[PDB]
C-alpha cells in the first residue's frame, strides 16, 4: 500500500493498523509482519 | 412509516432534499472519520 507523502508513523496508524486488525484467521496463516518506510510505502508479508 | 405531503412542500416552498436530509440524519447515527485516542485511531460518530 502507498500513502503518497505521509509520516511513516501516520501510515502505520492509518493504513496498517486496519489491515492488522482485520488480516487474521485466514487459512493457515503462520505469521504476518509489516513494515512502513520513509517514502510512504507499507508492505505486509503474511507467511502461511 | 411516513407520508411526506409533497403538495404542502411545494405549497410551503420547502425543498424535498431538505426533508429527506432531516429525517435520515435525525435517525441515522452516521460515522464521520477517525481521531487519535491514546495512540489508536478511533471513530467519531455523530447522532441525534
Amino acid at each position: 500500500a502507498t500513502y503518497p507523502g505521509a509520516t511513516a508513523k501516520t501510515i502505520n496508524d492509518s493504513v496498517v493498523t486496519l489491515i492488522e486488525r482485520e488480516l487474521s484467521g485466514v487459512k493457515n496463516l503462520l505469521y504476518y509482519s509489516a513494515t512502513t518506510d520513509t517514502s510512504g510505502t507499507a508492505e505486509i508479508t503474511a507467511t502461511f | 412509516s411516513l407520508k411526506i405531503d409533497r403538495e404542502k412542500l411545494s405549497a410551503l416552498g420547502v425543498k424535498f432534499s431538505d426533508v429527506s436530509d432531516i429525517i435520515s440524519t435525525s435517525m441515522g447515527s452516521m460515522y464521520i472519520n477517525d481521531f487519535p485516542n491514546q495512540g489508536r485511531m478511533q471513530q467519531v460518530i455523530v447522532q441525534v
